[PDB]
């Protein structure tokens, strides 16, 4: 019988409970979000979870939005592009964390997350 | 008269609520006439009707055909005006078309399969609190079904004790935990020591996990007084959702609360406890779609929708509480093109004896826009609730890669699961006992 | 059978008692079905608790007499299940999941034994028949009313004109139809106060207190206070809501409303054979009328087979009703005083019918005749005078010690030798 | 007449409110009068008595026995019908069982002893706010009694100095000080001083040791609007316990006061400020056991039910406070079988005279579901009150695990006092002064 | 003095697309508009409550955005909240919960939502503390042409 840790093992929603993705993975999933007509976008933040600093009430939470990695990237049809931001991403910013997001122009919203590197 | 209420040459008005009834007529009786009965005891001699224009209240059989169901059964179509229903009250819908007919002597049988809600009338309605895509954007959560647990055994537990599993549960990966549909106040248990409690869970597993989490609430009261006064708790304690049981507690009541929850920011969880009662039975009752419909009106951003292990009917009724527009398909129980005129949708929530297998079926059956709830599939867990809730939440990643990437979760199922076995303890420990 | 089957299980005075119509599938034994039935309408972390001790138990099986593959499934409620004063909560924990278990192919809920200690925790009607009789200064007959047709489409002035017309001829009171609540033909605060109007003006008339049960069903609970509100204010004498339609909790609310401030409380039970309908599923009818009882109305409607519903007019009435199943009553019920709610008797009723609807009912009901007062061909109110003319005919010679059963037909003629008004209603309803 | 309401051959229904009599009827006063009259005289010839069946509301004597008390004593039982009683109104029971027939000249004198609470009756009573199980998982405190003290000098002192023996006596390790039951709000201390200066000495002691604190603020006072006032702001402090004198306040007044503490989370602590004026002589007034049964009925978290240093008769209404079913049991009080259904039970407390040498023989008393208020048992300690709290802290716990052991507190109660002052200072100088 | 701001004209900036946007990702181009140094980001005056994106939704979300963006830079920030409505009860409840969020500023179209509307709402936000933030939609309605109507100038003495 095992016990689920209480520390050192903080998430982030969506595919955060798979061991860490391969360059190949991390491909695949971004590929998934180019056929799907979604626009990929770069977000980063040197603190990656939820907290309530400034409200309580229902609904409200701060530490949701992160900051973007330059802007979504509209008509990208290459994966491997998206890599290379976040390449550039981890560069300028190794002691941050970079998530993936996906918005839909059809639903008018975003509907993807997924943590793409996280600092040692 | 058959033909003043038999109308197969009418048209129906855009504007028009429209029914489908499966009629079951006694012996003896043309179906051009049961149709007609229909129409006429479920809407409209004496003096007093000379002082208005009865044609313009009438409720109309447009078109009546035989069923395919069982043995002289037919579909009766039915129109009735916009002037007939109170703006905003489903209240009022239930009792003007339902009220009635169903007790008609010259029916064996008669059960409501679904109904065409115009836009003129729906736009009464302020409809679900947030809806599908404000949930995901408060709670930040996207790509992949919901999870949660219903908090078991049922009743006998201390308010701490049932905080204490809600904890646990949800510090292991699942984003709800939940009260049983019975679960309001009660001797062993009651509903305020049970919010204090849970509160604490929801908090301390949150900021372990740095994911969002919540716990429906059960708020369904004896009276409208106590069920506002438990939102009203919850709304202090800043939680994120609280929950009712819109059928037993009721749809005036319901109604209320939905508009508690919109203008103070709570998501609501809607369980259908007693829908069996009405929708079981294919020759009378009610169809689960027009329970559905008359939530999705009422307002509620979640909603009990059944399991998936008939398949066809289920999904055509999830259409209808999540989409825009859903066009007539009789083979999935949708008998008319509804459009909700962006009214937002209603997340349908899977449960009912499903475990980490059942994963790669509900994914690809429900797709993301759903709450996969689970009761002995985590709570059974050889290691515990938080092993549970880990095992679940890594079998249903696994499966939403895996169906990512391109992959048949229909038919690669049992392999993803097994596969994400390998470098998952938790999750292996699961797959051994079920 | 199982933890659930406990066929020598004594049932404790504080257990809710249920009466479960089972029809199991095939291969499904009746003791499995019944500890299913227990089981599944009740319940490592089992652990913490006893779970003996919140068990739903099947305590007795037995077949129906005449049926196939039918059996009757007695199932006992631990008191500690139930929240206090939440009809909500009982039909929840009772009939909320068990109809959809795969094992049984259908079933009712026939009967549902309520404790003296649980009922206690329920305010109940807000008045009650003894209260009712005494504020309304009216006894030793049903009483009458009138449903005001046609349902939609009249203006509100329209229908309070017919009202009054009504209410001058003899009835005690004029209804609003369950659907009418309010829409654009005719907004209810409209309707009140021009409804209103005609309540005082026919009281004025006759000498004699009359009512119009003013529909505060809404869609929301504001909206259904908001309308008991200016009813109050307007200081009528009763109100009504549609207690299935809007539902136990929004019900039990209007209730208490009432009780604190003075307002009788009709109940229409719109959309009841959805669920009550089938003999093979659903909820029978009394145990809806038990619930109307407990969330609190002073009126229900129980229709126009004949000793099923004697059985829970009873239940509705009555202080004590022993078992009878000839009448369909499963269980011994004691209301510990809880006052009693007045049966309303309606559908396709006219003059004919006043001695076998005076006979089997009694004196305390309402008997409400839509058709049978506006088809009158001289108007609404000769059309009331002739009910009215009618039943008190009924009640003279029941008085007597006349036999209403074999005699009607002759109390109604004699009756029409001097009553132009019921003479022209006999030539017409037969 | 002797057998209106003398009915030796009466069944009691389950639905009766019973009551035992303790009856000293005057010379030449039959035990069979005096009792038909108790029964007569506290319950049920002018014409309108034939407008009613007054057999349905007459109370009766269904038994009576000369009583081993003394002098031509007597114990008449009186069954009431449940309809005499307005449900959930302590008052109104009172009220008609003993609120006339103490002055009846046929009667020398007359003494309630106890009263037999139907579960038609007591639910109709919310009872205790919390409860002893919620209390503790609250406060999360478990396996041993609680320990408080009472500030002392009573009055005099200002609030803030009030407020830092609070925080002293908190700190060294009681889990809760308390207001004297004459401290309300005063010249040389209103009460809202007092609740600031005892809601920081409160926090204070908290934060330091990390154990849950309290202080029993009293919201005692001459109306009902200041009453609530007070509980309100408590309310917004945050703190865990107020307090009650439901006697002198009254129990309209508790009631409302139980209710507003259940609808905010509030503990309850109930002081019984002048019982002994109702319930010392053994031959007329309320034997405390009924008093304390209409407490848990009005609603009480904590009751004061006096020291151990007749036992057999406390521990009789220990158990009515405390079980859910406490069987029939003469020779300690309980002169009928009682049934709570479930109804939550009250801690009760213990104080008056108290010092660490009695530690043993209390906890083996009451066990741990108990509070041992201490006085000058902590308060007259030679270094303090912090240090006087650890004393009796070291030497409850001492005794608790003794006790756990399979130890008898009741043979070995000094050698186990004696053997904890080898490691704690504190308890070794309390021991020499007491 | 309240937002701490002197030698300089204010900035602001406002979202687009005007309609169409969900509450949260018109949080987001609050957040990042806020973060690169202008003071305000701002609803446009045909943004009140719409099924795209309820009023609540919107308030809460660009509260946070504007407490993310001023943590980050140092300086106050704001966002103006429109509470135009179609009644005052739906005004002023829309003012109580920017009220709630401790947010700084809140916006109304005094023209199209009226003047009696508008000067109850200027007592709420003396009363609360909130600064108001007016836009003048509907204006060239009547002050385009020389010829005819009501030159800004005298809308404006008015406002
Ligand atoms: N002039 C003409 O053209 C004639 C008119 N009519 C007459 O007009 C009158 C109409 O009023 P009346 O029928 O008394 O009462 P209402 O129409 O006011 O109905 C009262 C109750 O009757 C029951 N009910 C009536 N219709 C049905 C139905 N379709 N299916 C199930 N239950 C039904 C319902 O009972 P619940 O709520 O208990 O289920 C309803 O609440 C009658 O006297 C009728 O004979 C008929 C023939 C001739
Ligand atoms: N350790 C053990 O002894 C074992 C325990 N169990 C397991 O325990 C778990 C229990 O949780 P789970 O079943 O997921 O969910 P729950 O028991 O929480 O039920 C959730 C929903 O399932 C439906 N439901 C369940 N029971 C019935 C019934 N009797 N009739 C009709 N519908 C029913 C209802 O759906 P709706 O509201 O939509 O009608 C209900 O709302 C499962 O995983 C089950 O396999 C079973 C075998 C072994
Ligand atoms: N330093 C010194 O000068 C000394 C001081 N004291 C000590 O000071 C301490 C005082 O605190 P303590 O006595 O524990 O408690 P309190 O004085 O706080 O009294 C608590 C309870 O004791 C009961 N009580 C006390 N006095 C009486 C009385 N006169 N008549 C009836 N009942 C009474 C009451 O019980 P209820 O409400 O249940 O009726 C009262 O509620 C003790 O330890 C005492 O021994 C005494 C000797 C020496
Ligand atoms: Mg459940
Ligand atoms: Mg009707
Ligand atoms: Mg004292
Ligand atoms: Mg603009």
């Amino acid at each position: 019988m095992q016990v689920w840790p209480i520390e050192g093992i903080k998430k982030f929603e969506t595919l955060s409970y798979l061991p860490p993705l391969t360059v190949e993975d991390l491909l695949k999933q971004i590929e998934y979000l180019l056929r799907s007509k979604w626009v990929p976008c770069l977000e980063f933040s040197k603190v990656g979870f939820v907290y309530r600093e400034n409200h309580r009430s229902p609904g409200y939470y701060d530490g949701r939005y992160w900051t973007m990695w330059k802007l979504p990237m509209f008509g990208c049809t290459d994966a491997t592009q998206v890599l290379k931001e976040l390449e550039e991403a981890k560069k300028a910013y190794p002691d941050a964390f970079v998530r993936i997001i996906g918005f839909d122009n059809v639903r008018q919203v975003q509907c993807i997350s997924f943590i793409a590197y996280k600092p040692p | 008269y058959k033909l003043t209420y038999y109308t197969p040459e009418y048209e129906t008005k855009d504007t028009d609520i429209l029914a489908a009834f499966r009629v079951t007529p006694q012996p003896g009786v043309p179906p051009e006439e049961a149709g007609a009965a229909v129409a006429a005891e479920s809407s409209t001699t004496v003096w007093t009707d000379g002082l208005t224009s009865l044609d313009r209240y009438k409720g109309r059989c447009y078109h009546i055909e035989p069923v395919v169901g069982e043995d002289n059964q037919y579909i009766a179509y039915v129109a009735y005006p916009l002037d007939l229903f109170e703006e905003g009250s489903v209240t009022n819908m239930f009792t003007s078309i339902v009220g009635n007919v169903f007790g008609f002597k010259a029916l064996r049988a008669l059960r409501l399969e679904d109904l065409r809600i115009p836009p003129t009338y729906s736009k009464t309605f302020q409809g679900p609190p947030h809806g599908i895509q404000v949930e995901r954007d408060k709670l930040n959560k996207y790509g992949r079904p919901l999870l949660g647990c219903t908090i078991k055994p049922k009743l006998g537990l201390s308010a701490k004790n049932y905080g204490r599993a809600c904890y646990e549960c949800l510090r292991g990966g699942l984003d709800f935990t939940k009260d049983d549909e019975n679960v309001n106040s009660q001797p062993f248990m009651r509903w305020r020591d049970r919010f204090v409690f849970c509160a604490e869970a929801i908090y301390k597993s949150q900021a372990e996990t740095g994911e969002i989490k919540g716990h429906y609430l059960n708020a369904t009261a004896g009276t409208c007084e106590e069920m506002i006064k438990r939102a009203v708790f919850a709304r202090e304690l800043g939680v994120p959702i609280v929950m009712h049981d819109y059928l037993t507690g009721g749809f005036t009541a319901n109604t209320s609360l939905a508009h508690y929850c919109r203008d103070n920011g709570l998501l609501l969880h809607i369980h259908r406890a007693m829908h069996a009662v009405i929708d079981r039975q294919k020759n009378h009752g009610m169809h689960f779609r027009v329970l559905a419909k008359a939530l999705r009106m009422s307002g509620g951003d979640h909603i009990h929708a059944g399991t998936v292990v008939e398949r066809e009917m289920t999904l055509g009724f999830v259409d209808l509480l999540r989409d825009d527009f859903i066009e007539k398909d009789r083979a999935r129980g949708i008998f008319f093109t509804q459009d909700w005129v962006s009214m937002p949708g209603v997340i349908p929530v899977a449960s009912g004896g499903i475990h980490v297998w059942h994963m790669p079926a509900l994914t690809e059956i429900f797709g993301d826009d759903s709450v996969l709830q689970f009761g002995g599939g985590t709570l059974g867990h050889p290691w515990g609730n938080a092993p549970g809730a880990a095992a679940n939440r890594v079998a249903l990643e696994a499966c939403v890669q895996a169906r990512n990437e391109g992959r048949d979760l229909a038919r690669e199922g049992n392999e993803i699961i097994r596969s994400a076995c390998k470098w998952s303890p938790e999750l292996a420990a699961a797959c051994e006992i079920w």
